[PDB]
């Protein structure tokens, strides 16, 4: 879609041309340790309610 | 009687930039420079690390 999208604006009649990406998208990750938390007796869902 | 501490403490100079200047996707780190000319030209950078 992103080679496509460009040749697209390359054509005489076109204004602009745009492809919605499928995977732009921002994370921040919190990848909980179970062995981390074990040592305060926390389960995954315990932390996760932070 | 509850008491709250706040504490400042001063880090190692390092280059300083707003928070809302710097891009982070994760695999890198970026900020836009702008130029002599106004052009808007991006440049990779390294964080330390960010507070306030």
């Amino acid at each position: 879609a992103e080679q496509i999208e460009e040749v697209a604006r390359t054509v005489p009649g076109v204004a602009s041309a745009l492809a919605e990406r499928l995977e732009g998208g921002r994370y921040i990750n919190v990848e909980i340790n179970r062995e981390k938390a074990a040592r305060y007796g926390m389960t995954v869902a315990d932390v996760q309610l932070f | 009687m509850n008491a709250w501490l706040q504490l400042n403490t001063a880090s190692e100079p390092m280059l300083l930039i707003p928070s809302q200047a710097l891009i982070d996707t994760g695999s890198e780190q970026r900020v836009i420079t702008v130029d002599a000319d106004g052009r808007f030209v991006p440049k990779r950078v390294a964080v330390f690390q960010a507070s306030q």
